[PDB]
RNA sequence: UCGGAGAAAAUCCUCCGAAUGAUUAUAACCUAGACUUACAAGUCAAAGUAAAAAUAUCUUUGACCCAGAUA
């Protein structure tokens, strides 16, 4: 019962991982885009 | 250590020793790495690797270790499914 | 600490000794000599050990060396101790196992 | 236990207990040293007869 | 002798020879040998083993070709050029 | 200051290893190897274990 | 049978036999100079002013297989030492004289501008398409 | 200050890699490890040049060459000193002359017909399998009249015994000009049979230049002959004897593995069983034992046992 | 106590820092051969396997016992 109940609790929480980590990359690319983007302003751009 | 023990008149195990190492009867003694249970957080990789094997133990400190524990320690043991039942004897050693 | 070199040029070296050890790129890696991550030098080859001068080019990318290199006098280049462990033995032979 | 029998040491017409194996000498036992008795071990197989 | 031999199928005897040229003596006779033991019993065990395994992966077709191997991968380019090599 | 904290697999197993996060800055996330279940999964941020 | 006996350790001389079998030796050092040296064959691309050289070399130096703009047969079927096309066309001349000589994989290691050049991406695309291997596979230990 | 400065990466690799082939006094790496032709083609050059079409296919990246054309005249102008740098490259002139190099002349043609429609042609280190070799190949070389040939066919790599000696596989003499078919077949045909797992062996294809037809009793072998002990032949000894009238002029190489083909020669006819070899590496260095491996991993005692298996001794 | 630098392998010889953080592409397991070393501790690493489809990048220290926190 311990390994079945081990077995399938890998099984679901597997299942959900593809889509969790690609959340993790949308927040780090965001996060990223921000820093980027905000860097790149056109007021930035007036000072350069 | 204790050589002619008031009740028995014999010689006494040191235990501490008993407690953390291992007496191969081929005359090796086993040991594991100091720390390697200790701060494992700021330990590189590679050095934790080389924390986490068993080694081995010189002429001098198995002289040593063979002072502190009596002959009882020193036996052949037969041990079904022994994990060690391989290094208990040397091959191949010509010296 | 003890820096220096722990196999001098003449020596037979096996695959995986310690040739060197350097807080700065006093020698550089060669043929068969590989680098570590504290920059010690050791060999990658069962042989005998060869320290040998010769040009140094950069890798592209990395900016300073480049413009080091091209601000040089067009005349020569620079130059950098390398060091070598030549193969003493063959690969591997060829053997009969069965005949059928 | 092919050396016992063919010196006579082990009669393989009875059967074979621990304590014919012990009354042979083949094998020493002790019990006060933790011994709960003996186990076959292949070596040997090969020329067992 | 793989061909003579009755116990095995005829249609596995066929794919059995084909798969496995390279163990067949001269006289036709499949030869396998081991010799990773010191008492023959595993040996012959091991023996015995490879004939029930031969005789069960040809009697099941091998429908998955699975990942080409970098030796499959460099085995595979060579013949193309080959094939393009030979363009008379 | 900075502060360990255990990262905890989340896909189901109990593998676990600490890292180190700057107190200022928000629960720590990575993508981490997570041998029981042999592929790269998100480990997130779970307890403070002490104050570095 | 005098037929039967075999000598117990064949000895091949042939000087490809290891590294076609793909376990001879490729120098894994240079660590701290580029291009790397991990290589059986190597293809050197030189733009001069006049013409424009393709090579194959082994590690000891030899030149194996060349192709070359101031070789006559090419000059006279061509417009120009020095084009993009030139490049093109010298590449697949090169090809076929690899696929002739029997090397199939081979490195290349252009320069960060040189790989984006547009000539030499052209190039590359000939041997691809001609089925010569600009990477070759990793040794066997 | 004076000299100039290079002013790009690319010139001082240039300056570099031919700084690295000049020889130095101190140790290194490399140390360890016809007018009227002129005339002509400056001509056809101004006529390819005045050619607008040309022009335009060039600035428009659309030109291309043909391949055959560039082969031809290739093989006419330099053709044979690249095929002596392959010659020299695969080791052919050290293992068959024991160094002597000669120059490949005359635009030896070979190649092996597969069926009918199309046959696969053995150029200069080109791969064929043994099934494809398995019947005689066609051989056009472009003789002229008269000037008698001998070719000489034979694997400088596949001998079982003997490591400097090699295997015939068939030799023409007195080849009469081009005609290949009016020569004395002193060995017959035989299939390439490379042993199973030894490697790339490498078969090469030999023409000389025959003065005066010379009858080579002594190079005379029954046909069929599948004896290995008569198929030994060297190279070197052989030309020797006819160096007066033996010149070499031509060449053509390739490499085969073994193959099914081959398990069907070394039965069917040579009558022997085939050898199968494997590649062996040394074994790994292991410094030499110590009754006390101090500071080594348990693993120590695994390097040097040979048997994986328990063993009792007396018990 | 340890690390960096001069004298240069001596000194009560002369200086700077550390009991670090930052940075993140998160950096596995296993295993030849070596360095350093009284012991203890500390370094480098081919091959193989496994994740991915570039390593972490900057450049250090505290043993044993004994107490904790968890699955
Ligand atoms: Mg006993
Ligand atoms: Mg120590
Ligand atoms: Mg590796």
């Amino acid at each position: 019962a311990r390994r079945q109940a081990r077995e399938q609790r890998i099984a679901e929480c597997m299942a959900k991982m593809p889509q969790m980590i690609e959340n993790w990359r949308k927040q780090k690319r965001e996060r990223w885009e921000k820093i980027q983007a905000d860097k790149e302003r056109r007021a930035r751009l007036q000072a350069e | 250590l204790t050589y002619c023990s008031t009740r028995k008149g014999k010689r006494k195990t040191v235990k501490s020793v008993v407690h953390r190492f291992l007496r191969l009867h081929s005359g090796l003694w086993l040991r594991r790495k100091a720390g390697y249970k200790k701060k494992l957080w700021k330990k590189s990789t590679a050095r934790k690797k080389r924390l986490r094997e068993f080694v081995f133990c010189s002429k001098t400190q198995s002289k040593l270790l063979d002072k502190m524990t009596t002959s009882f320690w020193k036996r052949r043991n037969w041990y079904a499914g022994d994990p060690y039942q391989m290094y208990h004897d040397r091959t191949n050693l010509r010296v | 600490k003890h820096y220096g070199i722990k196999k001098m040029e003449g020596h037979y070296v096996h695959a995986g000794n310690i040739l060197g050890t350097q807080r700065q790129f006093r020698w550089h890696p060669g043929a068969h000599v590989g680098l570590g991550r504290n920059k010690c030098l050791y060999a990658l080859e069962e042989g005998i050990v060869r320290y040998t001068k010769d040009v140094y080019v950069p890798n592209p990318k990395n900016t300073e060396a480049v413009d080091l290199v091209t601000s040089l006098p067009k005349g020569a280049v620079l130059y950098k101790t390398f060091v070598h462990v030549v193969p003493a033995k063959p690969e591997g032979t060829f053997k009969l196992v069965d005949m059928l | 236990l092919q050396y016992l029998i063919d010196l006579g040491r082990v009669d393989p017409t009875q059967p074979i207990d621990l304590t014919q194996l012990v009354n042979g000498r083949g094998v020493t036992i002790q019990p006060l040293k933790r011994d709960y008795g003996v186990q076959l071990v292949e070596e040997g197989a090969d020329t067992f007869q | 002798h793989l061909a003579s031999a009755d116990w095995i199928e005829e249609p596995v005897r066929q794919k059995i020879a084909l798969t496995h040229k390279n163990k067949i003596n001269k006289a036709g006779e499949l030869v396998l040998t081991s010799e990773s033991s010191r008492y023959q019993f595993r040996n012959l065990a091991e023996c015995l083993q490879k004939i029930r395994d031969m005789i069960a992966e040809a009697s099941q077709v091998p429908k998955e070709p699975s990942k080409e191997d970098a030796r499959l991968q460099r085995l595979r380019i060579e013949k193309m050029n080959r094939e393009r090599l030979r363009q008379k | 200051k900075t502060i360990l904290v255990k990262l905890v697999s989340q896909a189901g197993t109990g593998f676990s290893f600490n890292h180190k996060r700057s107190r200022l800055r928000e629960k720590l996330s990575l993508l981490h190897y997570d041998p029981i279940v042999n592929k790269k999964v998100l480990f997130v941020e779970q307890k403070k274990i002490r104050s570095l | 049978k005098e037929n039967e006996a075999v000598a117990p350790e064949f000895t091949n001389r042939n000087p490809r036999n290891l590294e076609l079998l793909g376990v001879a030796r490729k120098e894994r050092g240079w660590a701290t100079v580029w291009p790397n040296r991990e290589f059986w064959h190597r293809l050197r691309v030189v733009k001069t002013q006049h013409h424009v050289e393709a090579f194959v070399e082994h590690l000891n130096g030899q030149v194996v297989v060349s192709a070359s703009t101031r070789e006559w047969a090419i000059k006279k079927h061509l417009y120009s030492t020095r084009n993009v096309v030139a490049c093109e066309s010298i590449g697949r001349v090169l090809a076929q004289r690899c696929l002739e000589a029997g090397i199939n994989f081979m490195v290349y290691q252009p320069t960060p501008w040189e790989a984006s050049s547009d000539s030499i991406k052209r190039l590359q695309n000939a041997m691809t398409e001609s089925g010569v291997m600009l990477r070759e596979p990793r040794r066997i230990y | 200050e004076r000299l100039e400065k290079y002013r790009s990466f690319e010139r001082y690799r240039r300056r570099a890699e031919q700084e690295a082939r000049a020889p130095h006094w101190w140790r290194t790496y490399r140390e360890h490890f016809r007018t009227q032709k002129l005339l002509e083609r400056k001509h056809f050059l101004r006529e390819l040049r005045a050619n607008v079409e040309e022009e335009r296919a060039a600035r428009l990246r659309t030109a291309s060459i043909p391949l055959e054309a560039v082969r031809a005249e290739w093989e006419r102008t330099c053709g044979p000193y690249h095929k002596q740098r392959l010659a020299e490259y695969y080791g052919l002139y050290r293992d068959l002359f024991h160094g002597a190099t000669f120059v490949p002349w005359v635009p030896l043609h070979v190649a092996y017909a597969v069926g009918e429609e199309d046959l696969i042609p053995v150029y200069h280190g080109n791969e064929v399998t043994p099934t494809e070799a398995s019947r005689a190949p066609e051989v056009t070389y472009e003789a002229d009249k008269d000037s008698l040939w001998t070719l000489l066919f034979i694997n400088l790599d596949g001998h079982l015994l003997e490591p400097d000696a090699e295997y015939v596989h068939w030799l023409l003499t007195n080849i009469p000009s081009n005609r290949v078919a009016e020569g004395q077949e002193t060995c017959p045909y035989l299939p390439p049979f490379p042993a199973r797992g030894s490697g790339f062996h490498r078969f090469a294809f030999l023409l000389f230049k025959q003065d005066k037809p010379i009858n080579f009793s002594e190079d005379t072998r029954p046909s069929p002959c599948y004896q290995l002990a008569q198929r030994t032949f060297r190279t070197f000894d052989f030309y020797k004897r006819h160096q007066e009238a033996m010149t070499p002029a031509g060449l053509a190489f390739f490499q085969c593995r073994w193959d099914d083909s081959v398990t069907h020669t070394f039965h069917q006819l040579l009558d022997m069983r085939e050898p199968v070899f494997e590649f062996v590496r040394p074994p790994p260095y292991h410094p030499k034992q110590k009754r006390f491996p101090h500071e080594q991993p348990l693993r120590y005692l695994d390097r040097y046992r040979d048997s994986h298996e328990p063993t009792y001794g007396i018990y």
